[PDB]
RNA sequence: CUUGAGUCUCGUAGAGGGGGGUAGAAUUCCAGGUGUAGCGGUGAAAUGCGUAGAGAUCUGGAGGAAUACCGGUGGCGAAGGCGGCCCCCUGGACGAAGACUGACGCUCAGGUGCGAAAGCGUGGGGAGCAAACAGGAUUAGAUACCCUGGUAGUCCACGCCGUAAACGAUGUCGACUUGGAGGUUGUGCCCAGGCGUGGCUUCCGGAGCUAACGCGUUAAGUCGACCGCCUGGGGAGUACGGCCGCAAGGUUAAAACUCAAAUGAAUUGACGGGGG
């Protein structure tokens, strides 16, 4: 199944992110899973306060991978209490070109 | 102690029109109704009520030295408009005007409609 | 309608510049009445810009 | 300041108010039996009763038939009330008696 | 509904070539997956009734499927009722 | 909707910029609308009463050539 | 046997259904800061709230319910109905080209299921709203309409109930019979534009039909198959009996008696606290 994960970090722990990025990709690969696109858009100003921050650090991840490693993807993201918001939705296809950030 | 910035709260609602300015974190300084200024019954919800009341708080704050305001309007009611009127002839400068009517995005069931 | 005439497949929640076209000063989608989008395309802008803003790229309102 | 409060605190006694009641020379016994029930109410509220008798036409060559519903409701309401202003002659079309409470 | 895979696996098993998409042994034996398959989605989602319908249509179709192939040929009948496991 | 009063413009232009942008948003329209209960049944028969309105203006329009 | 009915392949749109998560806005409440005499309500008032500091304004928290804008005689569903966003499970429809089965069909008394809101049972939950109820008014009276409050209920789980102007007041399936203007969703061809071809849907109108009003290829037209139902008004969808339900009640369903009408559409007046 292509998904499409985005997920924002509180802006103190931005240094935890390349070491996310690689905990995260490496579950992914390690159930047959592709990485056909991977951004990291980084600090940018939030439209609107999420609990009292004003910016956050945002990553993009497109995928293909089994049903049950993105449900235990999204288990992490939780109690991670660095993550302050997530989004993964399906796409039909894989989608490689680069976004507009 | 003397603040030269402050925020006027203008609470417009059919009934009734009340008048507060603030400072710039919203502590209060002294506040005026257009019941509270003669007007009584259906007479405190006219224009003119609400003018009266502006030029009542205006007078409330005189002893702060007030020059900048910022105006930040609430409701449907008729002091909406003279209110702002009658604060601009008092003497404050009127940097920015605000609408900050609630609206709920649905939210709560309000009340029936009155069978008149 | 734009999006028929640039072949648009799918509108992007990530597209910010061009979803900031079909939103008010106050940030409400804009009828399709106003800006002549085809009917298929306006219900894929209005699910992009409702992700958006789950994301904070757009406001909800402009009083936050 | 306030006193409003007191206002309030002596406003908690009474004011009495004054119900119409209006009966007709023709009257019957389940309609006369409801205007009573009003009567009553009214008087254990402690107001008082303005009982009206009207006339038509040439229902005033027979006034002593709308003297007796007046004499009814009295005797009725005897227990209850005291008589303030029984009535005399027919004014206009109209016998007004006037009860109060006890 | 039923994969693309395990579609093209019973056309297979019931069909008499694999073109043979229409034949009735292989309609009943397409309904009987999906009828088993949902059994399951039923069981936990017991208050479903706009997608029960859509099963009870299965169940109906099977059922004229049969007893149009009963009257036509008793011998293919009793093959496939036992090969599916259906009771009657 | 927010105002921002711009360098040298009278307080009258700012006001009247206000009103616009206030009718712009609908807000008071708004407030309206949400005084009281409208029960669905209520708010399904004006949606189809302004429909044929609508309709009934474009018709009278070009039924008079 | 392949033309009705099905199956397969590729795609498309959708508030179709079930489960779980989550977002922003708002109302109320709680706890603080600033501030001080009013607030609230009406046709007019009063009840109510506030110096034990309200209302207003600011910060932080708590909880429940519903998803502004998009939004549309737009869409989906057998009907009832279905509207934030995301995932999981799942039903139907439609189009293009073929391939396959070979009348496998249509309708349905009994039967079985689904079925708005209120209501019932057992547990939860409870912001807002609100039958009953309490107080304030209005009035000849006012067991109302208006005002301040307010319990069941509205919400959730599981079970029951089986009814609505549950309406298009129009049963299901199939064939045939001039046109015009739109919406929505596929698709072919030519060169965005042009020229075709399907599905669904809104408005006008021809023949014909109709008591008239109107209906008019989505028929109330022309035909064929099967089912349901009607036989003057009241008495009465009531009584009795049966079945069903915890109950409320539902369902099936008469007769005596009484009247010469009751009724539908349209016409001319008059009238309206309807409009110009
Ligand atoms: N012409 C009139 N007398 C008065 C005209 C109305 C009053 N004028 C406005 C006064 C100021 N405004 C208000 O006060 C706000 N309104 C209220 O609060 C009153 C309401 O309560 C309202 N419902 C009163 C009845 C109106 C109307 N009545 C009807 O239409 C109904 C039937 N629909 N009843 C009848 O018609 C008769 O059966 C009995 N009429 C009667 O005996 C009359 C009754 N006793 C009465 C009511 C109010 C009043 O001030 C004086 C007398 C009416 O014409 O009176
Ligand atoms: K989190
Ligand atoms: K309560
Ligand atoms: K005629
Ligand atoms: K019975
Ligand atoms: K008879
Ligand atoms: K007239
Ligand atoms: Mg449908
Ligand atoms: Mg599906
Ligand atoms: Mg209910
Ligand atoms: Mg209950
Ligand atoms: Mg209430
Ligand atoms: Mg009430
Ligand atoms: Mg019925
Ligand atoms: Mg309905
Ligand atoms: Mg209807
Ligand atoms: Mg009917
Ligand atoms: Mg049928
Ligand atoms: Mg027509
Ligand atoms: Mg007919
Ligand atoms: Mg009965």
């Amino acid at each position: 199944r292509h998904y499409e994960i985005v997920f924002m970090v509180h802006p103190d722990q931005s240094e935890q992110v390349p070491g996310m990025i690689e905990r995260y990709t490496a579950a992914i690969t390690g159930a047959e899973g592709k990485i056909h696109r991977l951004e990291d858009w980084g600090r940018r100003q939030l439209a609107y306060p999420i609990n009292k921050l004003h910016k956050a650090h945002y990553v993009l991840m497109n995928v293909e991978a089994p049903q049950e490693v993105i449900d235990e993807l999204e288990t992490t993201f939780r109690f991670n209490d660095a993550v302050i918001r997530s989004m993964v939705m399906r796409t039909k296809h894989a989608v490689t070109e680069a976004s507009p950030m | 102690k003397q603040v030269s910035d402050g925020v006027a709260h203008i609470h417009a609602s059919f009934n009734n029109t009340i008048v507060t300015i603030t400072d710039r974190q919203g502590n209060a300084l002294g506040w005026a109704t257009a019941g509270g200024s003669g007007f009584r019954g259906s007479r405190k919800s006219t224009p003119f009520a609400a003018q009266v009341a502006a030029e009542r708080c205006a007078d409330a704050v005189k002893e702060y030295g007030i020059k900048n305001l910022e105006v930040m309007v609430k409701g449907p009611g008729p002091g909406r408009e003279s209110t702002i009127r009658a604060l601009n002839a008092a003497g404050f400068r009127i940097t920015n005007i605000t609408d900050v009517t609630p609206i709920p995005h649905x939210g709560c069931r309000p009340p029936k409609k009155r069978r008149v | 309608c734009r999006f028929t005439a640039e072949g648009v497949q799918e509108i992007d929640y990530k597209d910010i510049a061009t979803l900031k076209n079909y939103i008010t000063e106050s940030g409400k989608i804009v009828p399709s009445r106003i800006t002549g989008t085809r009917a298929k395309y306006q219900r894929q802008l209005a699910r992009a810009i409702k992700r958006a803003r789950y994301l904070s790229l757009l406001p909800y309102t402009d009083r936050h | 300041e306030k006193s409003k409060s007191s206002k309030e605190q002596k406003k908690k006694q009474k004011v009495i108010q004054v119900k119409e009641i209006k009966f007709r020379p023709g009257t019957d016994e389940g309609d006369y039996q409801v205007k009573l029930r009003s009567l009553i109410r009214f008087l254990e509220e402690g107001d008082k009763a303005k009982i009206t008798l009207r006339f038509r036409g040439r229902e005033m060559a027979h006034q002593q038939i709308g003297m007796e519903v007046l004499n009814r409701v009295k005797d009725d309401l005897q227990e209850l009330a005291v008589v303030e202003s029984f009535p005399t002659k027919i004014e206009g079309r109209q016998m007004i008696m006037v009860l109060a409470p006890k | 509904s039923l994969s693309t895979e395990a579609t093209a696996k019973i056309v297979s098993e019931f069909g008499r070539d694999a073109n043979d998409t229409g034949s009735t042994e292989v309609q009943v034996a397409l309904l009987t997956a999906q009828i088993n398959h949902l059994q399951g989605h039923f069981a936990e989602h017991k208050k479903d009734h706009h997608s029960r319908r859509g099963l009870l249509r299965m169940v109906s179709q099977r059922r004229k499927l049969l007893d149009y192939l009963k009257r036509k040929d008793v011998a293919r009948y009793t093959q496939l009722i036992e090969r599916l496991g259906l009771r009657r | 909707p927010v105002i921002k009063v711009r360098e040298n413009e009278p307080f009258d232009v700012a006001l009247r910029r206000f009103k616009r942008s206030c009718e712009k948003a609908g807000v008071l329209a708004e407030v309206r609308r949400r005084e009281f209960y409208e029960k669905p049944t209520t708010e399904r028969k004006r949606a189809k009463a302004s429909a044929v309105k609508r309709h009934a203006k474009k018709l009278a329009r070009e039924n008079a050539r």
